[PDB]
RNA sequence: AAGAACCUUACCUGGUCUUGACAUCCACGGAAGUUUUCAGAGAUGAGAAUGUGCCUUCGGGAACCGUGAGACAGGUGCUGC
RNA sequence: CCGGCCGGGAACUCAAAGGAGACUGCCAGUGAUAAACUGGAGGAAGGUGGGGAUGACGUCAAGUCAUCAUGGCCCUUACGACCAGGGCUACACACGUGCUACAAUGGCGCAUACAAAGAGAAGCGACCUCGCGAGAGCAAGCGGACCUCAUAAAGUGCGUCGUAGUCCGGAUUGGAGUCUGCAACUCGACUCCAUGAAGUCGGAAUCGCUAGUAAUCGUGGAUCAGAAUGCCACGGUGAAUAC
């Protein structure tokens, strides 16, 4: 029923963000579905690396967004609300959905 | 091959010829836009369209309507 | 950088996001194939000439937020390259890291 | 009864059932004539049937995405080999002396900042 | 097979024959055909006279090798006449729609001689 | 190279009757990548000089071959001041692809109608060892044969 | 230069502006803002209707806009020796 | 209604994490019983497994004070500032980098099968109607493993073309039309109607590549209102030679 979708740049830390947003719903809100992986999306850019000639230098950056859905079956009430106003452990783009 | 819709022109060209038109012949009206296109009602007019640095005036024809302003103003002068 | 151009370039933003995008039917909506086909459209791309040569959006060239650079420009970031550069290697864009595949 | 094998060859990937009966292939809701029979490197799925021999001992179920069809077949191969476990070593020791085993990865590599395709320089000229 | 003016051809198909008319190209000698009721695999060698007629009465429909060679000097004459850029380049032999004088451009500039 | 004593490759067999020979024969004959249409013609050209000779696919290439296999090509190996040709033995692994090289270049040209039959009067032309493919191997052992001087 | 129709533009012709288009200080007068007409290539000048709070030291304030001088601003002007 | 469409599962593909393994690990020979080389067994992978980032003290008194910061020289009623038009696209010529080809392992018409990686909200834009067409009108889904971009092409079969400057080739040209944009003449792209050139494998000279590399075929993205044969990246077929 929650559909809950979880999104960040670094896995070591979205990783864990998502152990501890689905322990303190499944201690008491369980039947939860775990961290399904949702592949990560890799914006790449390649720029050059000098303000003039030269061009066939480039650098290569890219960002990676690591994506989970949590997907809670029971709209219970040890869910809707301890899902609320626990924000902490930021650097991660939460999305609920009913 | 564009604008399949309607000529164009600007304001100032248009009041302008109107104005010219009702008059009777005039001066030849210096105008800036090659953008515009030359309508049928303006045969006759030794309008002077700028070339870049300065006007050269060219006496409307019946065939000289489709096209634009800018068609007779030669800007690139080579030798 | 040529202030006088980055001054120049605000200013076009700014009237253009006035006049554009609310009164946008003139040329939108107006010029379309209905019974509109008569003097009406004539007179809505005449005053199409109403607003400045400014105020529309082809006119924005998206130069750089630091500098104002023309060239070069990301959208994904609002910067120059040279810049984009420079603060991904400081560490001031996050998960942007050099890439290796 | 039924077993399975995997089976990958240049962006291919592959999901070989074997089972014990008739000679047939049946890929893709298409049998093995009409998937790729008709072009070239027809037999690049049954060169690893002859030394074990397939006309009348098990037929396969397979399934394919990814890659082309040299690629595919190629993964068709590698994931018959690997579902032949059910005849382990015992098999393998055979099957291994002629191919058939090596994964042979190389994967295409990556384009190259300022070259062509990887290799191919941008045409140098001194003067 | 004296069609219009010329289309003398021999052992080639009814369109890729027709192509040989100053005037008429691969789709319109295909709409020739096709409201002649031919089809487009037999030869001027099979087909017979009484459809040499329809080819006759229907690729009269379109300008042809006299009044298309008109039309574009007509058209040629006229833009010279005016004086406009694109007279301008046709009397000084150079491309009209914006092509690359500087290094390209020998075709309509004429071979490279010096 | 000049420290790399790395060996040849190990092709892949023929999907054919089991060949290593034509399907070297087959890799040069590719232009573009193009495989399957260079098994196609390779196989329309045995099959036209099979029937047409009575041998069959695999014993008529090898009459062919050996008319127009070399014996010995010349090469410039300069030792201290002139530069001259040496012939000399070459390989049999070289010896064998350079044959069927020159069959493939004998048949590129001399379009009959077709690549498939260009190749097969190629094929039957060196089995009575009166082709270009043996006019080529003539070519050679003329130039060698008249320079032996340097050995 | 990861992309010249105008724009971008740093070049030329032409019309203009000038402590200035962009930034800070003083004093004076006006809420800001909004609609609209005339002449013009447009920059611009001349106008016509509207709108008057956020707190009261309440000789007004916190913004915005019109002008005068001086400190200044601006320069893709040169010097990568 | 055989569309995994629906129940049903975490076996299988894919998928994001944490680990194992490949580290000269063992054996035979050679070698100064050392380092190391060769060969073999197991193993997907043998000896830095494949590829990438990572660029030593310094040289060229190299390129950029036009991306940016700054010493000093100068204008500072101007070399500063605003705007209409033009140019950066100009052409007697020379050069560099690529594309298109020069054709029969191929051009054309038809029926068919197999990808990866990515972008998307003042944008991608299903479906339906109109045109040969570029596109237009109504208008779902999508800030996304579902919706769109988006039909993959070479390849396979069929019929034609008989080696001709030819149906290869597509340059240039006149009218008309579609799309972005206030406006497409100078100076955009796109489809159709007519045209069809030079070009029949290229002189001296010269470049790239030793593997999935070359060669060949197609796809996506940044730039962008629109505007690439360029750049970056992905994937299909896939060689020869290294004495």
């Amino acid at each position: 029923r929650i559909r809950i979708r979880l999104k960040a740049f670094d896995h070591r830390l979205i990783d864990q963000a998502t152990a501890e947003i689905v322990e303190t719903a499944k201690r008491t809100g369980a039947q939860v579905r775990g961290p399904i992986p949702l592949p990560t999306r890799k914006e790449r850019f390649t720029v050059l690396i000098s303000p003039h000639v030269n061009k066939d230098a480039r650098d290569q950056y890219e960002i990676r967004t690591h994506l989970r859905l949590v997907d809670i079956v029971e709209p219970t009430e040890k869910t809707v609300d301890a899902l609320m106003r626990l924000d902490l452990a930021a650097g991660v783009d939460v999305q609920i959905s009913l | 091959r564009s604008l399949k819709k309607g000529p164009f022109i600007d304001l100032h060209l248009l009041k302008k010829v109107e104005k010219a038109v009702e008059s009777g012949d005039k001066k030849p009206l210096r105008t800036w836009s090659r953008r515009s296109t030359i309508f049928p009602n303006m045969i006759g007019l030794t309008i002077a369209v700028h070339n870049g640095r300065q006007h050269v005036p060219v006496f409307v024809t019946d065939e000289m309507v489709g096209h634009k302003l800018g068609e007779f103003a030669p800007t690139r002068t080579y030798r | 950088a040529k202030q006088s151009m980055k001054a120049r370039e605000v200013k076009r933003v700014a009237l253009a996001d006035k006049y554009f995008a609310k009164r946008a039917e003139l040329k939108a909506i107006i010029s379309d194939v209905n019974a509109a086909s008569d003097e009406d459209r004539w007179n809505a791309v005449l005053k199409l000439q109403t607003l400045p040569r400014d105020s529309s959006p082809s006119r924005q060239r998206n130069r750089c937020r630091q500098t104002g650079r023309p060239h070069g420009f990301l959208r994904k970031f609002g910067l120059s390259r040279i810049k984009v550069r420079e603060a991904a290697m400081r560490g001031e864009i996050p998960g942007l890291k050099k890439a290796s595949w | 009864n039924q077993y399975y094998g995997t089976g990958r060859r240049k962006s291919s990937a592959a999901r070989v059932f074997i089972k014990p009966g008739n000679g047939k292939i049946v890929i893709n809701q298409r049998s093995l004539e009409q998937y790729f029979g008709r072009e070239t490197a027809r037999m690049v799925v049954r060169q690893p049937l002859e030394l074990v021999d397939m006309v009348e001992k098990l037929d396969l179920y397979i399934t394919v995405k990814g890659g082309g069809i040299s690629g595919q077949a190629g993964a068709i191969r590698h994931g018959i080999t690997r579902a032949l476990m059910e005849y382990d070593e015992s098999l393998r020791s055979e099957l291994r002396k002629a191919g058939f085993v090596t994964r042979d990865a190389r994967q295409v590599e990556r384009k190259k900042v300022g070259l062509r395709k990887a290799r191919r320089r941008p045409q140098f000229s001194k003067r | 097979a004296r069609i219009a003016g010329i289309n003398i051809p021999d052992h080639k198909h009814a369109v890729i024959a027709l192509t040989s008319i100053y005037g008429v190209g691969k789709t319109r000698s295909k709409a020739i055909l096709a409201a002649a009721g031919i089809a487009e695999d037999v030869k001027i060698s099979e087909l017979s006279e009484g459809q040499i007629d329809t080819l006759r009465d229907e690729v009269a429909k379109f300008v042809v090798e006299g009044d298309l060679r008109r039309e574009i000097s007509m058209s040629i004459k006229r833009l010279m006449d005016l004086g406009c850029y694109r007279g301008l380049r046709h009397r000084r032999g150079l491309p009209v729609r914006g092509q690359r004088t500087k290094t390209n451009a020998r075709t309509r500039k004429g071979p490279r001689k010096p | 190279p000049r420290r790399r004593v790395i060996g040849q490759r190990k092709i892949l067999p023929d999907p054919k009757f089991g060949s290593e020979l034509l399907a070297k024969f087959v890799n040069i004959l590719m232009v573009d990548g193009k495989k399957s249409t260079a098994e196609s013609i390779v196989y329309s050209a045995l099959e036209t000089l099979a029937q047409r000779s009575g041998k069959s696919e695999l014993e008529a290439f090898e009459v062919a071959l050996e008319n127009v296999r070399p014996t010995v090509e010349v090469k410039s190996r300069r030792v201290g001041g002139s530069t001259y040709q040496v012939p000399v033995e070459v390989r049999p692994v070289r010896r064998n692809a350079l044959a069927m090289r020159w069959i493939v270049e004998a048949a590129r040209k001399r379009g009959d109608k077709s690549m498939a039959l260009r190749l097969a009067n190629e094929l039957s032309d060196a089995a009575e060892n009166k082709g270009t493919a043996v006019k080529k191997r003539e070519d050679v052992h003329r130039m060698a044969e008249a320079n032996k001087a340097f050995a």
